[PDB]
Parts: structure tokens; C-alpha cells; sequence
């Protein structure tokens, strides 16, 4: 997200649309794997 | 995630023969100049969808700088 | 080539001669096989749609490395008039020709085609041993005869005048002899079916006379192109313009008839190597010493081997021929380019001749795979004699003309000079000599800007 | 052909990813380079670029 | 430029095509598909002059060939009978004349033993049997570089369900027809919009997928999107929508499988760890210790 908004204030947001696109699997993977992480969590939690 | 019954059987394979001896006219082919339309609108949209898909499919390039 | 040749010609004729020529159903059937696959594939795609086709929808059709041959089966199509474009709500839209698109649904679904099929009576004879047999004794005796073997049956006088017609096979009176140019010689290398549309399209460019109709014409050409060898077809259905044509066919050799002014008549072989084709004779062997021996016993290839061989003995595998220097220049002699027999020698080159070549260059590679060298089939140092003798034919080049000098301005004859350079016809200035020439085509134009 | 003494019958888990479709370019998780295809993963949705 | 193999497999059985014609408002689409069918086979003939067909009918009780006919019925035979119209070009009437006896033949021999039903689908027979003709006619040669191209035209008709014992064979024809780089082109008429096998079959193969649901206009279909020659594959694009996930069933529940257990030795696909540590397909044992690895829980702090 820091790169995202540094790309986005540093290039004003025409370039920025690619630069997510180019990262977004791996931030919906990293993004689904944290999430696994959260309700793994909330379940040995309860 | 409505099985056929034989007498409408052999009445449908009649229905064939009859069909087949009468006149197998292949002019009947040809479609009435409406649903060609439909035909060809949803051929050339899936043709679209495809194309879109592989107009682009070593590492290629990318409009960053390096 | 084949396909180029009658496309071009089928280009040549006009708008309102391909829309009358689009009426007979086997036209259609035979004009859309020449056509690329592209074209064929879109025009097949079109037909069956009676509405008007975007060309965007083609063009989204093609995928993009093949875009050059959708712009050429596109350019094909416009150029033929098959397609007719229209500019309606800004979209170029496109419009298959409706004479075109109603005789090919016609022909495939079937319906009415007034017998561009013909009609089959049923009475029939053997292909192979009388059809086939009547085809080659007519196809040899005109190729013997154009290559200049004597013969004691000749081919009628409209083969003769088509002939002395024709851009090739010259005749001069003064020798009272028939003689080969570089194009007869040039006839000779493709096979039969291109040779057969090449002497098509000379009749086709000679039929200007009131008594031919174009069309009429070239639906009996693809009409024999359609139909099947082996069966008799009625006559009654054909015009007396076919009529007479077909005549001059059966002189031909396309097709065969049982007896003049019959009903019926046989097509031939030739008929169907008219719309697509399908150790062999004539097969050759080149040693460095120029000796032949070229396992073939048709007089046909014995006969085309003696426009540039020295033959000396016949057996009934090969004949044992020798390429000499005087043979050779009695090819060049009858305008044979050294290439045409080079590339005749090569096209029958015998399959040893293949393996040693390859044999050659497997060991070559091996040694040297920095360079890589073309397939020798043949010896190069005959190659080598045939070209050397192409070139001592060739030792003077002569332009006549006129040598304009004697001037006393260098500016009159530089301005000369340079107004013969601007209209392309001066072949020599130089400013040192005072001299320019000028060819005699040339010599005209520069007469009377001199005179005027 | 295996021998009769081998007893390793085990289980093999493994995943059938989707043929992901995409005109955009995006970073493979095996190569790190710009790939326009690819295959994202069953499990963890990380793409792929050859199977 | 070069000439092609146009092999059709045509999926004539009765009980689905009654359900079709019962579905639809329309009966004897047989007749409407087969007419279809001919004037494409029509304007594959006028592609090119050398070009061949092949017709191979999946009925109920086996496959029989419908163009050319069986030597011994050529050499038996000839009723011409008049079903085509005799004015229509020769080359084209002897393949619709040769097709309609065969058809009439078929449904006679259908009529004939109509009491036995058999719940075997023979599609995957008859794709067998038209890629072994493409072998024979490419290996005979005697068009040298002759293409080949497989048409599949199948019926679903939403009463027969996607059947398991006919995807062995279905993935062997598709090795088959990479191998031999012979697209396998299907067109399925029927309520059923996915038929996942036969999707997999056009997208391995480089083949051209379309589910269509009325027999009427099929022909614009087929002289549009299936007359794709061989020779310009790589040039035309496929208009075949729905791109399948190329995944396959569970052995013992049959979902489409997720991220699965396989077993190492008949690599039979199961979903779920089997009951009694027993591959059900293979009869194999399987270890406790490595299934109580697959069965761990994954970790976190409390
Ligand atoms: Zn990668
Ligand atoms: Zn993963
Ligand atoms: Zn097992």
C-alpha cells in the first residue's frame, strides 16, 4: 500500500492503475493468506 | 452439483422415415433473415470475448521505467 | 502460376461481364475454388446470411499475425467484384454479390441450375484405354509438333494459327520452318494442367470474333472443369456457340467424341487436370563429362532433349545423350535461356543424383557449419559450361539508334544529352567524346525537339 | 512396474487450478516476471506459469 | 492450399433426440440437423476439389460408417433411390445420395430392434473409429499433406446427465488428436449449456466449441464457425466461449474436485480422505501416518 500511494502522489494515478494491477495477485494472495491466518485464529480462539 | 416411452419412439422414427421419403428439400436450409442476425451477433460477441482475450497472450514489456 | 493466371485474367474482365459470368451455378463452383482460403472461408461464411456483413466483423475474424492475408483475400475479393462495399451509417458494409451468393446456394443445396452440370446419358466407354489414350495421342501431337519432331499426322490449322498467334512458338516464311522461343521452351517445365490454361487463356485472349461469346465460353470451361471423366454427356444443352467450341476442344483433345455431330460426347483426362493437379520418366542422370542418360521411353521427353542434347543412342530405358557445345547453342539459338535448361536438368535430376548431393552436404556441413551452401544437385561444373556458353552467345549487345556529336557549344549538347536522359531512352553520355546515343525508339522524340 | 514389497500407497495432495485469462500483464510467483497468462493456485491463489 | 479430412461423428440417438424434439416446440430436428449437415459437407467439398469426408453415426447399438459405404455393401450393391434430387452437381450427389441410404438404412436397423435399449453412450466409440479413418487416410497418402479435422455433433437434450465412464476414452482421443494435430470440433444441440468433457475436447485440441439450443439456422453455425479449415487455424480465431477449468470429479462424490487427494498408484481422484484408509478404486492400502499428515490441522497461537 505504501508503494501504491507513493507511485500514486509521485506519478498523479494515470500509472498507478498498472502498478496495482502488476502486484495484485500476489496482495490477493498475501491478502487470502492473512485471512486464513485470522479465522485459523478466531477458531482455536473459541 | 421425463423418460420417452417406446409407442412416441417408434412414432418419432416413423415421423423420420416418412420426412426422409416424402422430399429432403436442403433449400429448407437456409434461415429467414432474422435469426441469421441473432446467429451472428452472438457468433461475432463470443469472437470478441476471444480475441480481446488472445490479441496478447522473455518477459514482455512494460510501460514502467526500469 | 495457376491460380495467378486465371485470377488475373478473371480480373481483366469487366463488371458487367462478371455479373452475367456469376449466372451459371458451376462458374460460381469453379471461380470460388481459385479464390484463397481466407476468401473462401468468408465467402462460404456469407452466403448462408442474407443480411449485409460488417467488414469490421472480418476484420476481428482474422487473428493478428494474419492480417496481411486477410488484406490480400479482401483485396482479391474487391478486385473480382465479389463483394460489393457500401458506405451506409459510416460502417463500411459489405455485400456479397447477389448472383454470385444465389448460383453457389444453388449448387450446393441444389435446385435450379439449368444443366450447368450438364446431363449424363448413361452410354459410357473406358477412361484409361480410350479416353485417356485419345487425350495423350492428342496432347503428343501437338507437343510433337511444337517441339519440332517430324510427325506424320500434324494438328489441325486453328491449333497452327493459335500457335503463330501466340506470344510464343515463332514461324519465319523465308525457312518455311516452325520454330520453339524461350516461352515454348518455357511451356514445356510446368506440368500439363498450367500448360493447358496457358494455351485456355491465348484461345481465351484470340475469341474477340462476333461469333464468340465470352461467357459462353468460359462456362463451358469450368462446366468440363465440373464434370466426370468416363461418362457421355447430351449435347442439347449447350449453346452453338459451345457447340463449335466444343468441336475445337475435341481438336483440342479435352474431350473426346465418338463421331463428329454426335449427341453426346466423353470428356477427358485433361478436363480434370483442368481444375487442380491430381523413378518417373524423364528422370536424368549429369556426369562431368556432359553424358545423358535419361531413363525415359515417351517421345515426348526424348524429343524435348534434343532442342539442347546431342543424342547419340537409344535404348528403351534412357537414351544416351551427349551435352555438346553446338547443342547448346541450338538452344540459345531458339532464345533458351541457360536457366530454362538448368532448371529443366535439375526438375528431372535422378534420385541418386539427389542422395549424392545430400550425401555432399551432410559431409560438408559437419566440416564447415559457419556457411551454409545450396543443394548441388547437379555437377556445378557443367552448370558452370552451360552458363559460359549462355555468355559467349551473348559477347556483343546491340541497340540501334543515332549518335548525335559534331557539336561546336558543350551547352547545346549537354542540354541534348539531358533531355534524352530526362524521357529515358539515352544509353550513352559523355561529355569528353561529345557524343550521346539514344535508341531507335527513342531517336523520335529527339529529332524533333532538335528540328523544332 | 513396481515391486510388490513397496508399500508407499500414500495419498498425494495436489490442486487443479483455473486457466486465469487476463490482457493485463501481472507478476508470476515462480519467475517473477510479466506474465499475460497463467494459472492461479487452488490453495493460495498465487499464479503459475507453465503446469 | 492443401486439402483436409473433414470427419464427422454424428451423435444420432433416438431416445435423445425424441427428448430434444419433446423439449422443443419442433419434432424430426433429425431431419432439420442432418440437412444442416449435408450442405455443410457440401461446402466442404466445394472448399477444395481434393478435399474428403467421413461420417460415422454413434447410434444406440454400435457406430456404422455413412460415408463411403462398406466395401461389402459396395461390392453387393445399386437401388438408387430418389431422395436427393438428381440435378445437382455429381460430386455433391453421390456423397447426399450415399448419406441418406445410410441414415435410412440406420434408422431401419434402429426401427428394427427398438425393444432394446441400452444405456451406453457410443460417442467415445465413434470418435475412436473417426480417428482411427483420419490415421488410416492420412497414413494411406495418396493426397500427400492432407489436413484433418474432427466434427463432433452431439445432442444432450437435458436428459442424459454428463456420464463418468466415458472420460478415459475421451481424454485418449484428445492425446490422440494432439499427436496427430487433428482439431476435434464439437457442436452440442441441447438444453444442457456445459458438456465439460467435450469443452475439454475443443480447448486441448485446438478445436472450436458451440452449444446451440435450436436445430433451426445450424447451418449459418456450421458454414461460419465450424468451416474453420486446418490449413488457416493459426490465422482465425475460435469463437468458443466458456473456457472450462480443465478439473475433473471426485471418484466417490462426484463434485468437481478443489484442491485434492489423488492416489499414487491408479490416480483416482478423491475429494475427501476415503473411509478406512482404503483407496475405492485401486484397493490399496494407505499408510495412517501419512493420511493423519494430510489430516493435520494447520497452526496458530492462541
Ligand atoms: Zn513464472
Ligand atoms: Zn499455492
Ligand atoms: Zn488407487
Amino acid at each position: 500500500n505504501e508503494l501504491f500511494q507513493d507511485v500514486l502522489n509521485g506519478d498523479g494515478e494515470s500509472m498507478s492503475n498498472t502498478c496495482t494491477a502488476y502486484l495484485k495477485p500476489v496482495l490477493n494472495s498475501i491478502t487470502l493468506a492473512t485471512h486464513k491466518y485470522d479465522e485459523y485464529f478466531n477458531e482455536y480462539n473459541n | 452439483t421425463l423418460k420417452v416411452s417406446n409407442q412416441q419412439m417408434l412414432q418419432q422414427l416413423s415421423l423420420v422415415m416418412d420426412n426422409l421419403i416424402n422430399k429432403l428439400d436442403l433449400n429448407q436450409v437456409v434461415p429467414n433473415n432474422e435469426v441469421s442476425n441473432k446467429i451472428n451477433k452472438r457468433v461475432i460477441t463470443a469472437i470478441k470475448i476471444n480475441a480481446k482475450q488472445a490479441k496478447h497472450n522473455l518477459e514482455v514489456k512494460s510501460t514502467l521505467p526500469i | 502460376s495457376l491460380k495467378h493466371s486465371v485470377t488475373q485474367y478473371l480480373e481483366e474482365i469487366p463488371q458487367q461481364v462478371q455479373n452475367r459470368l456469376y449466372t451459371s451455378p458451376a462458374t460460381c463452383l469453379a471461380i470460388y475454388r481459385i479464390l484463397p482460403p481466407l476468401a473462401k472461408f468468408f465467402i462460404m461464411a456469407m452466403v448462408f446470411n442474407e443480411n449485409e456483413v460488417p467488414l469490421l466483423d472480418l476484420d476481428k475474424w482474422v487473428n493478428s499475425n494474419g492480417k496481411l492475408q486477410f488484406q490480400n483475400a479482401i483485396k482479391s475479393m474487391k478486385s473480382l467484384h465479389l463483394l460489393i462495399p457500401n458506405k451506409s451509417s459510416g460502417t463500411l458494409m459489405i455485400n456479397l454479390n447477389p448472383t454470385f451468393k444465389i448460383s453457389l446456394r444453388n449448387a450446393l443445396t441444389g435446385g435450379e441450375v439449368q444443366n450447368s452440370f450438364g446431363v449424363v446419358v448413361e452410354e459410357n466407354v473406358v477412361s484409361l484405354d480410350l479416353l485417356d489414350e485419345y487425350s495423350a495421342n492428342k496432347w503428343e501431337t501437338i507437343l510433337h509438333f511444337m517441339v519440332g519432331t517430324p510427325l506424320a499426322k500434324i494438328p489441325s490449322e486453328k491449333v497452327l494459327n493459335l500457335l503463330k498467334h501466340s506470344k510464343l512458338m515463332e514461324e519465319v516464311n523465308s525457312t518455311g520452318e516452325f520454330k520453339i522461343t524461350n516461352e515454348g521452351f518455357q511451356f514445356l517445365l510446368q506440368e500439363i494442367n498450367s500448360q493447358l490454361w496457358t494455351l485456355l487463356l491465348q484461345y481465351l485472349k484470340m475469341i474477340e470474333t462476333s461469333k464468340m461469346d465470352l461467357v459462353d465460353v468460359l462456362h463451358f470451361i469450368f462446366m468440363l472443369g465440373a464434370l466426370e471423366v468416363g461418362k457421355a454427356y447430351k449435347i442439347d444443352a449447350l449453346s452453338e456457340t459451345q457447340r463449335i467450341m466444343l468441336q475445337d476442344m475435341r481438336d483440342y483433345g479435352l474431350v473426346f467424341q465418338k463421331h463428329s455431330n454426335d449427341s453426346i460426347f466423353y470428356p477427358t483426362k485433361l478436363a480434370l487436370m483442368l481444375t487442380s493437379d491430381t523413378i518417373p520418366d524423364g528422370s536424368l542422370i549429369v556426369e562431368t563429362n556432359f553424358k545423358i542418360y535419361s531413363y525415359s521411353n515417351s517421345p515426348l521427353q526424348i524429343a524435348v532433349l534434343s532442342l539442347f542434347v546431342h543424342l547419340k543412342a537409344r535404348f528403351v530405358n534412357m537414351v544416351l545423350g551427349q551435352i555438346t557445345r553446338e547443342s547448346i547453342r541450338r538452344a540459345l539459338t531458339n532464345g533458351i535461356t541457360a536457366d530454362q535448361i538448368i532448371a529443366y536438368l535439375e526438375t528431372h535430376a535422378h534420385p541418386q543424383m539427389r542422395r549424392l548431393a545430400e550425401e555432399k552436404l551432410e559431409k560438408k556441413l559437419e566440416l564447415d557449419p559457419n556457411c551454409k551452401e545450396p543443394l548441388q544437385v547437379l555437377p556445378p561444373t557443367v552448370v558452370d559450361q552451360i552458363r559460359l556458353w549462355q555468355l559467349e552467345l551473348d559477347r556483343v549487345i546491340t541497340y540501334e539508334g543515332s549518335l548525335y556529336s559534331d557539336f561546336e557549344t558543350s551547352q547545346e549538347y549537354n542540354l541534348l544529352s539531358k533531355y534524352a536522359q530526362d524521357i529515358g531512352v539515352l544509353l550513352w553520355k559523355d561529355d569528353k567524346k561529345k557524343k550521346f546515343f539514344i535508341s531507335k525508339e527513342g531517336n523520335s522524340q529527339v529529332l524533333d525537339f532538335a528540328k523544332r | 512396474p513396481v515391486n510388490k514389497i513397496n508399500k508407499g500407497f500414500t495419498l498425494v495432495k495436489m490442486g487443479f487450478p483455473t486457466r486465469i485469462f487476463e490482457d493485463t500483464p501481472t507478476f508470476c510467483s515462480c519467475h517473477s516476471k510479466l506474465v499475460y497468462g497463467g494459472y492461479f493456485c487452488p490453495n493460495c491463489h498465487s499464479k503459475v506459469c507453465s503446469l | 492450399e492443401s486439402p483436409s479430412l473433414l470427419t464427422v461423428i454424428i451423435e444420432i440417438a433416438p431416445k435423445l433426440w425424441t427428448t430434444f424434439d419433446e423439449e422443443g416446440n419442433e419434432k424430426g430436428s433429425i431431419i432439420k440437423v442432418l440437412e444442416a449437415l449435408i450442405v455443410f459437407l457440401n461446402a466442404h467439398l466445394a472448399f477444395n476439389s481434393a478435399n474428403k469426408v467421413a461420417v460415422i453415426a454413434a447410434y444406440s447399438q454400435g457406430i456404422k460408417y455413412l460415408y463411403p459405404e462398406s466395401t461389402s455393401a459396395l461390392k453387393a450393391s445399386r437401388s438408387d433411390l430418389k431422395i436427393i434430387n438428381s440435378d445437382m452437381y455429381r460430386r455433391f450427389r453421390n456423397v447426399d445420395e450415399t448419406l441418406v441410404e445410410e441414415i435410412y438404412k440406420l434408422f431401419e436397423l434402429e426401427k428394427k430392434q427398438i425393444e432394446q435399449n441400452s444405456q451406453r453412450s457410443t460417442l467415445a466409440g465413434a470418435m475412436s473409429a473417426g480417428l482411427t479413418y483420419v490415421n488410416r487416410i492420412s497414413k494411406e497418402s495418396v493426397t500427400t499433406s492432407l489436413k484433418s479435422r474432427l466434427l463432433v455433433l452431439t445432442c444432450g437434450s437435458g436428459s442424459s446427465k454428463d456420464e463418468i465412464f466415458q472420460y478415459i476414452p475421451i481424454m485418449n482421443c484428445i492425446f490422440s488428436a494432439t499427436k496427430m494435430k487433428c482439431p476435434i470440433d464439437v457442436v452440442k444441440i441441447g438444453g444442457s449449456k456445459e458438456s465439460t468433457f467435450l469443452q475439454q475436447t475443443t480447448d486441448a485440441t485446438n478445436g472450436v466449441y458451440l452449444h446451440v439450443e435450436s436445430t433451426e439456422g445450424l447451418i449459418q453455425y456450421l458454414a461460419t464457425a465450424m468451416f474453420i479449415d486446418p490449413s488457416l487455424r493459426p490465422i482465425i480465431v475460435k469463437p468458443n466461449h466458456g473456457s472450462v477449468d480443465f478439473r475433473t470429479s471426485c471418484y466417490l462424490t462426484g463434485r468437481v474436485v478443489a484442491v485434492g487427494f489423488i492416489c499414487s498408484v491408479c490416480l483416482c481422484v478423491l475429494s475427501i480422505i476415503p473411509p478406512g484408509n482404503k483407496c475405492p478404486a485401486c484397493d490399496s492400502q494407505f499408510d495412517e501416518h501419512v493420511i493423519a499428515k494430510l489430516k493435520r490441522k494447520p497452526v496458530v497461537p492462541r
